[PDB]
RNA sequence: GCGUGUGGC
DNA sequence: TATCCGCTCACAATGCCACACGCGCTGCTCGGCCGTTATTCGCAGCCC
């Protein structure tokens, strides 16, 4: 159900869809979509589990 | 074109926003892609005092607006820089130029 | 077992590190265009916001 | 003028 | 095209009383003023 509901199937679509979700549009091609994904919990500067 | 696009940041820093953004473009080696930062905002009227004729040289409305080619990218770098307040334009992210009409008016300003 | 206590030490650390992440952003800005044999590193740093 | 902290009915 | 159904936003959180502190510096940016209006002293009505 949590894969049919989604309206995106492919890597680059859903990408820019959370990045949407995430940002307040401004939608980029594959330039801050992909950076700002993996800045926001992949990037130890912005996350810092301890 | 190297069309003249217009874009707002925070006031009172503005021309830290122009060294910063001229440091940013410069850093890149972007000459190709991007301009000036409107250096041309300093009137040179002044309060000249008696005796002490230190004068800043400095009145206009700011706006500091870079001369550039519409991209993605491009937008991301200007963006990612400091004091970005507001890009302007009617548009939701990618907006338009003004015509040349206006670049011949502050042309003029510019002249005085 | 899922509460975690926090000292004087952690805040402490914690804004030191709020501090740090300003000044690292200064001292960034500062070098990205500090060439070589221009100064000494001690004007770099800013002691008074800290 | 407010905010913050603390205490009490 | 109508009928509810689901997502989104505004709004509330006693009442009081007592005590204490706390409210940053520097680089752009904008407006704009006479020695005849405002300061100060000489003179006289009125209450003590």
């Amino acid at each position: 159900e949590t894969l049919r509901v989604d309206p995106t199937n492919d890597r680059l679509s859903a990408l820019v869809e959370i990045y949407r979700m995430m940002r307040p549009g401004e939608p980029p091609t594959r330039e801050a979509a992909e950076s700002l994904f993996e800045n926001l919990f992949f990037s130890e500067d912005r996350y810092d589990l301890s | 074109k190297k069309r003249w696009y217009v874009v707002q940041a925070f006031s009172g820093f503005e021309g830290r926003v122009a060294t910063s953004l001229r440091e940013h473009i410069k850093l890149h080696n972007m000459e190709d892609l991007f301009g000036e930062v409107m250096v041309p905002t300093e009137e040179v009227v002044e309060i000249r005092g008696g005796q002490r004729r230190k004068s800043e040289r400095k009145f206009f409305p700011g706006y500091v607006l870079v001369q550039m080619v519409m991209n993605d990218a491009s937008w991301h770098l200007v963006r990612s820089v400091p004091r970005v307040m507001g890009f302007i334009g009617g548009t939701s992210d990618r907006p338009a130029p003004i015509s040349d009409k206006e670049v011949d008016a502050i042309m003029n300003r510019l002249q005085q | 077992g899922n509460r975690r206590i926090r000292s004087v030490g952690e805040m402490a650390e914690n804004q030191f590190r709020v501090g740090l992440v300003r000044v690292e952003r200064a001292v960034k800005e500062r070098l990205s265009l500090g060439d070589l044999d221009t100064l000494m590193p001690q004007d770099m740093i800013n002691a008074k916001p800290i």
